[PDB]
């Protein structure tokens, strides 16, 4: 061991060539796997690292171990560099990757300790990598069976299991999935993108949790100004007028200042300033809205108009909220009523008819609730419970779970987890082993075997005997492939996986076990680009 | 103002004499001045010497913390000097060591820095000193 | 890993021999018959160390036998000297005047690289770029006055040749800056315009307010002194390197020679200054004394051009006898990536277009002349007598080293490899070898493998005279 | 179960290492307790020889490096500072008190019964010295008992022959500054000067001050009586 | 570098026994004393729990991480320093084997550490026992443990009254299904300092139900009693301004320097009248005021405190509810601090006093500390710190549980019989956290020099077969009625001692290796 002093080759430093090489190597990659083991999976096990000064830190995030795991050796750093560009990808499965790519370097030094030249090896292992992308592909759905079946509602679950809300989760899953199933929208260009901020959480004390309600509208968080005009208006047919052009009192001019101690002139200029905004508000008035939407804000004097009119004003209306509402509504947000050389509002060209409008009291901060439009397909939640603690919680799990619903929808394309897509490629990559030989038949059985590591790991991590949960995952999807050919399945299935938390074998995707395909794609692929790379390493020279 | 140091400054033992001792000093319109005398009529610069071995535990630790109080204490002086650097056969008996210096002279000779708070020393630790 | 703890990975032989810090005296032969090749071929740096390596083993095997290293060396140069006539007998001649032949020969090198789709535009590009100076029956031509001009933007097809000389550096982009000019003639330019700045001890004393303003006068009529002893030189093109202590061209400076329609570039480098000492034609003028217009250059016209943001300074037409058609190709791209690919697949591609034009025609690839060169050497080494005859046979066993490491390194098996090729050579005739494409041996020639004769033909050279230098040594001293 | 750079007892070695340092340092002051003790020599390394007796001079200067034994002479020194004397006793005590102490506990006696013993010991000898003592006399010719005590206080210091020196002058001293009245006492008033080249039984009492700076003239008279003070 | 197997989950437990070994006898009266040696030549005797936890260098990570755990709780809690290692400590240990020998994975251990926290909490909410929170006899006579037998122990009857007074003033007693249960929300570190005033008795001192300002009239032609206070908060200073960026002041006459003294009065005129018109009657500046800024605010009617750090304005801005705005231009007329009590300045001890005292409920006051000297005062601040720390203890959770030990014998019986009956491999952590129980009493028997087997029997034995307030007497040794000998310790702490124990003992079995890293 420790190969050095050469007796010839006087260079500037050791060389060290061949076996020697590519034992360090699968060491060094084996002594990474031993770090990383550890934090794969929501059971893994917390790891603490050390530094030179005293100083430590306890986390089982194996992007941040890899971060700040010191490892000092020319192949090593190669997994680390693996790791910072799947974090740069992907974010998450680092540890997958860098497991898989320890797998196949232990099983590419086996063979060729098996008299297996290594660029067979690598040509079987991209081989291998192909197939498997393709099975990806063939493997591939979209979102669906997502409405009407326990598929997100699992999610809400899972990401409600530790709040106090996963006592109604049995309800309250339900109400955010299907809040966040509703408002699926192309977004842009045809992008099918859900929208990345929506459902308005509200609290209220009354009834129960499980009374929780979905506004079949939209909400905004403000008040009404004066409580001189009614809160709720024209119940049987209710409009909206959004406009963004203030409503302030305006001035004379922007760079004149009044100074008059006339009682006359000061009238005057009253007169003219509030009348410019009068006007405003006539504009809509003779437009017939009885709800007015101003995102700049309304004047105490403008206001005495719809007061008398009837008509409910709003101040610091979103402007997001407000094109939202007018688009729902059939209208548009008024950007201004400077056309042209006039001044209108284009009455009963941009005002929304609503079912009912009406100022809702709600804990803390009070909104107003626009309920019936056209088409929104939007909705906000409003929570209950038995005392604000309890609904301060509930918000924020409902934030907690509307995030990883939304991060579960905006993937158009996933795959099931939990160790399907590796015991699917184990399978079909065995199989088509079988019918490829010229040299590349072994290559393409350790690469398959290799992907095992990952199911094996997550068994091992769940503290349950990883050998039988492994076997019958395999037995299941050799029953599941094995009648494709015959066209007629009864008790064969696919997509299934390891259950962690009971150690039984179950389908992902009721379960609520999936990931996107990019994510496995990119980490299959870096895995074996990384244990190319370390492979073709033959010589050392250290000067 | 001035804000007339930001860092720890490395001394090589030919300039010891030369960063330390200048620590006998003010700058124009810090002071009065009188005359044939331009010294300012107020005490220098405090000067904190750190005498370091790279291989112990507290050299390692007061590094981070010396930077990190040069960061902040701008008009503060810390210096480094490889213990084996600045005293013929220092001893590793008294490792690491600090000496503040002010207006040329000693006020501080603190040996096995270890023990001058948590053997796990913070900022708390340094910064309650910098302030006796 | 070198000795500043950076580690290197990388397959090319040049790169891993500069690393290797080789500190045995000999063993840098090695390192010296490749930058030989480079110079010459371009490539197959591992190629003649792989032949030099069996040359040596074969001499070491000679040499047990007892046989005189001296005889040996002549020995196995007149062996090469046969097997390169082998080689140029059976070579594929081609015209440097038919551009198909040059752009498939390019193509076939730059399909190596990532950029492949676009080579139908990278090829005649280089292939027009060596013909602008090579012509016909030059002899040996040196690529490395080429320039290579690379320029954040655009894409990969984004390129140009300009037959004249291209700067790095833009125009003034300030007022007065005239950004181009016409009847230019161009100098180089090694001093800065700036008030008189002497490199020993100096300072400015004054005295009163008259003192201050003749100061300040002096310092304006020494700039306003320098810029016109720059016009009347009748120098259009002002190229001034890049000095830290002076400043370039002082703002009155900038003001002065654009009074006196004078284009300034500045910020130039030593080694842009050096390209253009070959590409204009000029001289370096060491001070505004010296400077007249026997130092300058000439052109039809100076300007920058900016098509889609390219903002480079060329220079055409300069009409001078010491200038010489330096064409300088212009490499544009969106990333650093594209422009760095690109030169690198220009430059492979200007060294196989030299290998081409030093001796025209190419060979077939994987081995295939190795392995009838061996042949033929041993079928008439049998005719020679004496300890030629073993020391032919030993260098005909040696030359097939080359497709014996290929067959290795692709995964095939050695053995069968050497063999197949034997039997496959026995019908045809540098055709058939070794093809990391089929994984084995196939018609190289029909799957556009081809190689310039130049890179075997002086392989075999070096290998020979490096094994001859070797085996020349028999003793070590020191000397100091 | 241990740290680098440290070092710890553990089970009854502490208690045993404690006892040991303890019995060292009462056989350092054993040999000077009482009028028949001994005299102890210490060195400082610069020439200087300092032979003393006192226990608690003997402490503060003499280095001592046993972790126990530096504790015990700390807390004895507290005499001092509180009534001047009893630090031997103190020592010796608290040595026979740990010897004792650890007699017991070798039978199995654990230390808190015997902490508990020594407390209410502690209050019965409290007691026992409350009931023994004796009230002394506030008579202004109490100079016979007072000479008792400082012959007493002397004997333990001296070789038994400056005593007859030492005793009257200390007496007078004493008296002169506390009159026979309430007042107040503060040793203060009592100046201490030391002279060379002079007998060791020399040593006398002044009433008065005494002046280091003396008269530059051979004509001024050596001695004035009934001088006024300028 | 690095550790694998069961090697590192050893180490750390070896480490956790350590630290634990070395406190196991700083509980109970007849705790032991402990010999702290530095590297000098000194050292101490000091049998404080604390000081041996604070003072003790560990090398290994867990040990580290336990002595942090320890130090926060000190904080947290106004007890339990060594009881939560010493019970995190013997929770590991006794794991240790199942870990080791029986071959079980951490995971399963730690689910069953925490079913056995909810249980053993459960068991402590049983054996627990209520106390009266509202009468101040039984709040005194609790409260007096902890003061008694100590420094204070001459003005113990004052000293309860005023740490239970200071409590309630900062207790909010609240109960509803609309905001819930507050928990008294009480904050003793922030809203409690106490002010030490020299001079006086302890029978003097008072509580003040607010903040008290030591910050004297800036102007002795000023106001110093408001019957209806109002308090505004700004920062900005009340002076000369300049621009924002370079200013130069370029005069060519001397007379022409009044032109500065002119802006100036014509700015601060300005921002007072704009301070004045939220009808205030103190002005509080953070930053300096000038003097005309005083006269005009004093011809406002109101008064000016220049120069205050934003400490008092924090808790200004709680009793007095005072909003503070940056610029004097944007001060609004709902920022004044209505509801405010009353400016009186009246002088206690030759010192300069400013009470801001409401009948409301602000979770904040001041205590006005007398005594006949710093040493005295300093003393009394620390005892009526503990004492508060105990009160609230108390005060969260209307109940006390048996000391003694007692608690922990009830919780280890009942941990037992409950596991004897879950018919489940993790059976086996359950037992172990119900011996692990037993450290305490083992810990006092062992201090009180009795039988550290037939006493633990006994005891055992009572528990299970009579009542669960039988424990250990600190003085006697034997095994006598908590109630009877008026033992006990809060349920809070006991609780949280639980939590926290078994909360360390996961996270630490969490941890299997230790890998360089920076």
């Amino acid at each position: 061991f420790n190969n050095s002093r050469s007796d010839t080759l006087f260079l500037g430093g050791e060389k060290i060539s061949g076996d020697d090489i590519r034992n360090q190597n699968v060491l060094a990659t084996m002594a990474v796997a031993n770090v990383v083991k550890s934090s794969l999976g929501p059971v893994g096990l917390d790891k603490m690292l050390v530094d030179d000064i005293g100083d430590f830190t306890v986390t089982n995030d194996g992007a941040t171990i890899l971060s700040l795991l010191d490892v000092q050796h020319p192949a090593g750093k190669i997994l680390v560099e693996l790791a910072q560009q799947q974090d740069r990808e992907i974010g998450d499965g680092t540890t997958s990757v860098v497991i898989i790519a320890s797998e196949l370097l232990k099983r590419a030094n086996e063979l060729v300790k098996n008299k297996i030249h290594p660029t067979t090896i690598i040509t079987g292992f991209r081989v291998a990598l192909r197939e498997a992308i393709r099975f990806i592909n063939e493997v591939l759905s979209t979102s669906v069976d997502t409405l009407g079946k326990e598929t997100l509602i699992n999610i809400a679950k899972t990401s409600m299991s530790s709040k106090i809300i996963g006592a109604d989760s049995d309800f309250f899953s339900n109400m955010v999935v299907d809040a966040l199933l509703a408002v699926k929208t192309q977004n842009s260009k045809g992008e099918i993108k859900y929208p990345v901020k929506a459902v308005n959480v509200l609290k209220a004390h009354g009834k129960s949790a499980t009374e929780s309600l979905l506004v079949p509208g939209y909400a905004l968080n403000c008040t009404v100004a004066s409580q001189a005009m009614p809160k709720r208006i024209a119940g049987g047919n209710v409009k909206i007028a959004c406009l963004d052009l203030n409503l302030q009192k305006a001035r004379m001019a922007m760079g004149v200042q009044i100074n008059i101690d006339d009682p006359e002139q000061l009238e005057q200029i009253r007169k003219r300033e509030a009348g410019i905004v009068l006007e405003r508000v006539k504009k809509i008035i003779d437009a017939g809205a009885q709800v007015v939407l101003t995102t700049k804000g309304i004047d105490d004097l403008c206001l005495k108009e719809f007061v008398e009119a009837k008509i409910m004003g709003v101040r610091r209306c979103k402007k997001e909220d407000l094109r939202r509402i007018a688009r729902a509504t059939g209208a548009t947000l008024v950007s201004s009523m400077s056309n042209l050389e006039g001044e209108e509002t284009f009455e009963s060209s941009y005002l929304g008819l609503c079912d009912e409008v009406v100022q809702a009291k709600f804990s803390d901060d009070e909104c107003i609730l626009i309920k019936g439009t056209s088409k929104h397909s939007s909705s906000s939640i409003i929570l209950r419970g038995a005392n604000d603690y309890s609904l301060d919680e509930m918000e924020r799990s409902l934030h907690d779970s509307l995030s990883v619903v939304k991060r579960t929808l905006e993937s158009g394309n996933v795959v099931p987890g939990g160790g399907c897509v590796e015991a699917a490629l184990n399978i079909y990559l065995d199989n088509f082993a079988t019918t490829v030989g010229s040299r590349e038949q072994l290559a393409i059985a350790e690469f398959a075997a290799a992907l095992l590591i990952i199911p094996k790991t997550l068994a091992v991590n769940a503290a349950k005997d990883s050998s039988e949960l492994v076997a019958k995952l395999r037995s299941y999807h050799a029953a599941s492939q094995m009648a494709k050919p015959e066209d007629v399945k009864r008790r064969s299935y696919r997509n299934y996986g390891l259950d962690l938390i009971r150690g039984k074998i179950v389908d992902e995707i009721h379960a609520g076990v999936l990931e996107p395909t990019i994510s496995k794609v990119k980490s299959l692929k870096s895995a074996l680009e990384a244990c190319v790379a370390i492979l073709r390493i033959d010589t050392m020279i250290t000067v | 103002e001035r804000s007339k140091f930001g860092e720890v400054f490395h001394i090589n033992k030919p300039e010891y004499n030369k960063e330390v001792t200048l620590a006998s000093q003010g700058k124009k319109y810090e002071g009065a001045q009188t005359n044939d005398n331009g010294e300012e009529d107020d005490g220098g610069v405090y000067v904190f010497v750190h005498l370091s071995l790279q291989s112990k535990l507290q050299s390692r630790i007061l590094s981070h913390l010396f930077q990190s109080a040069a960061c902040k204490f701008r008009e503060i002086k810390f210096v480094e000097i490889p213990a084996n650097r600045a005293i013929e056969n220092y001893p590793e008996s008294n490792c690491p060591t600090l000496i503040v210096y002010y207006r040329g002279e000693v006020i501080k000779n603190m040996i096995t820095l270890l023990e001058l708070g948590g053997n796990n020393s913070k900022m708390e630790d340094f910064e309650d000193f910098m302030v006796k | 890993k070198t000795s500043r703890g950076e580690i290197i990975i990388s397959n090319d032989g040049h790169t891993i021999l500069k690393q290797m810090a080789i500190l045995h005296p000999v063993a840098r032969m090695l390192v010296e018959v490749s930058a030989a090749q480079d110079s010459e071929a371009g490539d197959g740096t591992t190629s003649v160390v792989i032949l030099t390596g069996a040359l040596l083993g074969a001499a070491e095997r000679l040499l047990n036998k007892g046989i005189h290293p001296t005889i040996i060396a002549d020995s196995f140069q007149s062996a090469a000297k046969r097997s390169v006539d082998i080689l140029l007998e059976m070579c594929h001649k081609v015209s440097l005047s038919d551009r198909e032949q040059l752009v498939r020969a390019a193509s076939t090198s730059l399909s190596s690289k990532i950029v492949s789709q676009y080579s139908s535009f990278l090829a005649p590009l280089a292939v027009d770029s060596v013909l602008k100076i090579s012509d016909e029956n030059s002899k040996n031509v040196d690529l490395n006055d080429i320039r290579l001009v690379k320029k954040v933007g655009g894409t990969i097809d984004d390129t140009e040749m300009i037959d004249g000389v291209v700067l790095t550096q833009t125009a003034i982009k300030s007022a007065g800056g005239p950004t181009r000019k016409e009847k230019a003639k161009i100098g180089l330019i090694q001093f800065q315009i700036s008030p008189p700045k002497p490199d020993t001890e100096n300072n400015i004393i004054v005295n009163d307010y008259r003192q201050m303003d003749k100061i300040l006068k002096e310092e304006r009529a020494y700039l306003l002194n320098i810029c016109k002893k720059i016009k009347k030189a009748k120098c259009n093109v002002l190229l001034i390197q890049k000095s830290i202590l002076r400043d370039a061209v002082n703002d009155l400076a900038l003001h002065f020679l654009s009074k006196l329609n004078i284009m300034v570039v500045k910020d130039i480098e030593r080694e842009e200054i050096e390209f253009l000492s070959k590409g204009l034609g000029c001289k370096p003028i060491a001070d505004i004394e010296l400077f007249t217009e026997d130092r300058l250059g000439s052109a039809d016209l100076v300007e920058e051009i900016d098509s889609d943001g390219s903002k480079i300074v060329r220079v055409t037409g300069i009409r001078n006898n010491n200038a010489r058609p330096t064409v300088s190709v212009v490499i544009r791209g969106a990333n650093n990536m594209i422009i760095d690919e690109t030169e690198r697949s220009l430059h492979d591609a200007l060294c196989v277009i030299r290998c081409l034009v030093k001796e025209r025609g190419l060979i077939a690839g994987g081995g295939a002349p190795e392995i009838e060169i061996s042949r033929r050497l041993s079928k008439e080494a049998r005719s020679m007598e004496g300890v030629q005859a073993f020391i032919w046979q030993e260098f005909a066993s040696a030359l097939e080293v080359i497709p014996t490491t290929l067959a290795e390194n692709a995964g095939l098996n050695s053995i069968k490899v050497v063999t197949e090729l034997r039997s496959k050579h026995e019908n045809g005739e540098l055709n058939d070898g070794i093809s990391v494409r089929r994984s084995g041996t196939t018609n190289t020639y029909e799957e556009h493998i081809l190689q310039p004769v130049l890179v075997s033909t002086s392989a075999i050279t070096l290998a020979s005279e490096c094994v001859k230098s070797i085996l020349r040594i028999d003793d070590i001293a020191f000397s100091r | 179960l241990l740290n680098p750079k440290a070092e710890s007892l553990r089970r009854d070695a502490a208690l045993k290492v404690n006892v040991t340092s303890a019995e060292g340092l009462q056989s350092v002051l054993e040999t000077n307790l009482g009028p028949k003790g001994t005299l102890k020599m210490l060195v400082d390394g610069a020439g200087n020889i300092k032979l003393t007796k006192d226990g608690k001079v003997l402490l503060t200067e003499m280095q001592i490096q046993s972790p126990t034994a530096v504790l015990i002479a700390r807390a004895a020194a507290a005499q001092d500072e509180i009534t001047g004397d009893g630090t031997t006793t103190v020592v010796c005590l608290v040595g026979e008190l740990l010897r004792q102490a650890h007699r017991f506990i070798q039978e199995g006696v654990h230390p808190r019964i015997i902490t508990d013993g020594f407390e209410i010991a502690r209050k019965e000898s409290m007691k026992f010295l409350d009931e023994f003592k004796i009230s002394k006399t506030n008579l202004s010719n109490d100079r016979e008992f007072l000479l008792q005590v400082a012959r007493s206080s002397l004997l333990t210091k001296v070789d038994a022959d400056l005593t007859e020196v030492l005793t009257p002058i200390v007496t007078d001293a004493v008296l002169s500054v506390y009159d026979a009245q309430a007042d107040n006492l503060d040793l203060h008033m009592v100046e201490i000067m030391q002279m060379q080249h002079l007998s060791p039984k020399d040593t006398t009492f002044i009433k008065g001050l005494v002046l280091d700076h003396g008269g530059r003239h051979p004509d001024m008279p050596t001695r004035v009586k009934n001088a006024y003070v300028l | 570098e690095r550790t694998t197997g069961r090697q590192a989950q050893i180490s750390n437990i070896t480490a956790a026994k350590a630290v634990a070994d070395v406190i196991r006898t700083c509980l109970g009266p007849k705790a032991m004393l402990k010999m702290l040696l530095d590297p000098m030549g000194g050292l101490v005797l000091t049998n404080d729990g604390h000081a041996i936890l604070r003072e003790i260098d560990v090398a290994h990570p867990a040990a580290k991480s336990m002595l942090e755990l320890s130090r926060t709780q000190d904080e947290e809690v106004g007890d339990g320093t060594t009881t939560v290692i010493i019970l995190a400590g013997e929770i590991l240990a006794q794991c240790a084997p199942y870990l080791i020998e029986k071959n079980i994975h951490p995971v399963i251990i730690i689910q069953a550490l925490k079913k056995a926290l909810t249980d053993a909490l459960e068991v402590i909410k049983q054996v627990s026992k209520p106390v009266d929170v509202e009468n101040d006899a039984a709040m005194k006579k609790l409260i007096q443990a902890s003061i008694g037998t100590k420094y204070v122990i001459h003005w113990s009857e004052k000293m309860c009254e005023l740490a239970l007074d200071a409590v309630k003033t900062v207790r909010k007693d609240l109960g509803q299904t609309v905001e819930g249960e507050p928990n008294f929300e009480i904050d003793i570190k922030r809203y409690v300092r106490v002010e030490k005033i020299p001079g006086g008795d302890v029978l003097d001192s008072r509580v003040l139900k607010g903040v008290l300002l030591n910050k004297d009239v800036v102007h002795p032609k000023m106001s110093r009693h408001i019957e209806n206070p109002r308090v505004v908060l700004l920062d900005c200073p009340l002076e000369y301004k300049k621009g924002e960026s370079q200013t130069n002041i370029e005069i060519e006459k001397e007379e022409d320097w009044n032109r500065i003294l002119q802006i100036e009065e014509e700015q601060v005129q300005l921002m007072c009248e704009q301070i004045l018109a939220v009808r205030p009657t103190l002005v509080i500046t953070e930053k300096g005021v000038s003097d005309l800024a005083q006269h005009y605010l004093l011809k406002g009617g109101c008064s000016v405190l220049r120069r205050v750090k934003k400490s008092d304005n924090n808790r200004i801005a709680r009793v007095t509810g005072a909003t503070i705005v940056n610029r004097v231009e944007d001060l609004k007329e709902s920022d004044v601090g209505t509801n405010c009590g009353l400016f009186k300045v009246e002088m206690i001890g030759d010192e300069y006093f400013s009470f801001l005292d409401n009948c409301k409920e602000p979770k904040a006051c001041t205590i006005m500390l007398r005594g006949g000297s710093k040493d005295i005062l300093n003393e009394i601040d620390r005892n009526l710190q503990d004492a508060m720390a105990v009160a609230r203890n108390v005060m969260l959770s209307p109940s006390l549980s048996p000391g003694g030990g007692a608690t922990e014998m009830a919780v280890s019986v009942k941990l037992a019989e409950k596991a004897k009956q879950l018919e489940g491999i993790q059976q086996w952590p359950y037992q172990a956290v119900a011996d692990a129980m037993e450290c305490i009493p083992r810990t006092l028997i062992q201090n009180a020099g009795g039988d550290p087997i037939r006493l633990l029997s006994q005891l055992r034995a009572k528990h299970a077969q009579g009542n669960f307030t039988t424990g250990i007497d600190g003085d006697k040794g034997k095994i006598v009625d908590m109630v009877s000998y008026g033992i006990w310790e809060p349920e809070v702490i006991k609780q949280q001692s639980v939590k926290t124990a078994i909360e360390s003992a996961c996270l630490l079995l969490r941890v299997d290796d230790i890998v360089s890293g920076v």
